[PDB]
């Protein structure tokens, strides 16, 4: 399953941009992983 | 400008994708507002999410078996326990809770987020000014001010699962129609802006500041005009209200030629062939959505509402009737004259305005 | 002392022979209070007596054929038109006019004179303190103060064709019983006594003086205890309330040996043979009828009423049961102990007091 994970990661992006760049980069990498699969 | 743009982008993302109603998204939303949050297991079937700030405590009961919110309770740590968080419906014995409704009747957290931002605003800016007390009492003072000034307006709190003081008029079918919403907003322009407690005195028939020592900083009392929506927009003379009291001017951004439909109707020869229209406006018409009515400006509520009502009953109907494909029709800021046949002004009663429109419709039809 | 004695004799004559209800006696009564009076002929059958002062205007309609008063209207020249001069009866659609009732239901002018003296007091002492406005609003502030303090007292205005704020309790049969009457009286002791406006703030849950500039001189807010009447008298510890707040101390004049029936019950061996009574009062018991509750003393209303209610439910019933011809009964100022079996104190709920009296009655019977 990639659809709910994409949704959720999308929402903690749009909820907390104030996270340090580390979390943003890691989470974007996670979304790139899910759409790659 | 980077911080202001980032905050504007964050506000846009919060509004564009509010998230689904889940316990985790409610907890994350509360934490994003700086609210302290903990989860307790009340039973094998029931979990409570409790969220707290300086004054507010919100308990959210969650049924683990049904995947649904069961109850929501607001508790204040103020000496004022009487804060109305229920919807005012005439004739229902069940006061419907705004916070519970915002989590059960809506598909997303947008309704709940807006109501929580309002409670958090009162919490952050309440001290010796208690804004929970003052905002509750203000609805009674406005209701009294209208009784004393013979204004045919109804005051309700909390309409359609949203916090606010709503000002209603009777519509053509006896249905109540919202004209304006009064609420508190953060003053983005001046953090040093002093917001005082103003009470409507029955004895003087005026607003009075009883306690000039009781103020909050960085908050404004806002009057928002509830458009039923370009023909349903309310237009004001540019000099009707001081420009310092205008919070939201709808700038027609310079790439769509929407004059007021009123001014396009002075420029476009597509009239009823029975009417010669004459413009006697001295000022430009501006679209205003939000007014600052803080402090000494509370007297303006009745004047703004009379204009909004006159503009809806008279001006908008005159424009609708003239625009549908020789008597002289003079239209000014405060008066309308149809040759020697009929006139009405802004200071006449609503019954005179209705009689003017009936006669005008009989001539134009 | 001649003027004070003459005024006391004049008050005594006014109270002893109020006069019959006739147009001439009503006119003379109004003129004796310094009210301007004129008589108009409205018709061959109807005459109006109009009486006026600074703020009050009273029209009395008289039917010449029936020899009877037909109507009475009060009009205020204040910006406050909402002064309640009707009796508050639950469930009657006809608000019965106090002034009209005082002239139609009573055999004499005594009821009308007392109500007119009260209106004249408000008229004389109203200025920027408007006492008509303040006295009307005070009934709402007291009602709120009891809701916020969880006091089981009902507030009514205008009971039994008399002006006043009446405080009622539920009696044993669910019948409402008056405990106290709040009203304004002339301050005979100090003409310089400043009477301020005090508002009950919902936000602070306290009485506040919003406008220390709004005062009247030579008036006091009086709380009178409504005795249902020597066993029905309410007795207070001498140190319960500051002696400066006591307007009317019933001095047992030195020629009738009426101790409090309570103190005679510590001296007289005619007890129920099952009870050993122990007195643990540290102070003397005094009979107080009237309290000054002006200004900062408005907080005392709830404390005085709790004492009056506790004294009626507990003390008076304990005394009745002990006096009707071995367990130790300790009676103190704020607590009563029946050996190890049952206790109650002044700070317990009314339900605890009732349960104590039921158990005490079961033992003593």
């Amino acid at each position: 399953e990639f659809i709910p994970h994409i949704f959720y990661s999308l929402h903690q992006i749009r909820k907390d941009p104030n996270n340090l760049s580390n979390q943003l980069e890691t989470l974007t990498g996670s979304i790139r992983h899910r759409l790659k699969l | 400008s980077y911080v202001e743009t980032l905050d504007s982008m964050i506000e846009l993302f919060k509004d564009y994708k509010p998230g689904s109603i889940t316990l985790e998204n409610i907890t994350r939303l509360c934490q994003t507002l700086g609210l302290e949050s903990f989860t307790e297991e009340l039973s094998n079937e029931l979990s409570r999410l409790s969220t707290a700030s300086k004054i507010i405590v919100i308990d959210v009961d969650y049924n683990k078996k049904q995947d649904r919110i069961q109850d929501v309770k607001l508790v204040l740590a103020s000496n004022f326990d009487n804060f109305d968080y229920f919807n005012q419906r005439d004739g229902e014995h069940e006061k419907s809770n705004i916070l519970l409704n915002s989590l059960t009747k809506y598909p997303d957290l947008k309704a709940f987020h807006n109501n929580l931002k309002f409670l958090y605003l009162l919490d952050a800016y309440s001290h010796k000014l208690d804004l929970f007390k003052y905002f509750t009492e203000l609805s009674h003072y406005i209701r009294q001010c209208f009784q004393d000034n013979c204004c045919d307006f109804k005051v309700r709190t909390n309409l359609n699962d949203k916090f606010g003081i709503y000002i209603l008029t009777q519509g053509i079918n006896g249905k109540e129609v919202p004209l304006a919403k009064i609420y508190l907003e953060e003053n983005k322009s001046d953090s040093q802006y002093r917001f005082y407690e103003y009470i409507y005195s029955q004895e003087t028939k005026s607003w009075i500041n009883e306690s000039a020592e009781n103020f909050s900083n960085g908050i404004s009392l806002v009057m928002e005009i509830v458009a039923n929506a370009y023909t349903d927009l309310i237009w004001f003379p540019e000099d009707f209200i001081s420009p310092e009291l205008i919070i939201d001017k709808v700038t027609c951004s310079s790439n769509s030629s929407s004059s007021p439909p009123i001014i396009d109707l002075f420029s476009n020869n597509n009239y009823n062939s029975r009417i010669q229209l004459m413009n006697d406006f001295t000022t430009k018409l501006i679209n205003i959505k939000k007014f600052d009515i803080s402090n000494d400006n509370l007297d303006l509520i009745s004047e703004i509402l009379k204009w909004v009502q006159w503009s809806r009953i008279v001006l908008q109907n005159v424009f609708k009737l003239v625009s549908t494909p020789v008597l002289q029709l003079i239209v000014s800021e405060d008066h309308i004259i149809l040759d020697t046949i009929s006139e009405c002004n802004l200071y006449d009663d609503v019954k005179c305005w209705s009689k003017f429109i009936e006669k005008f419709q009989d001539i134009v039809s």
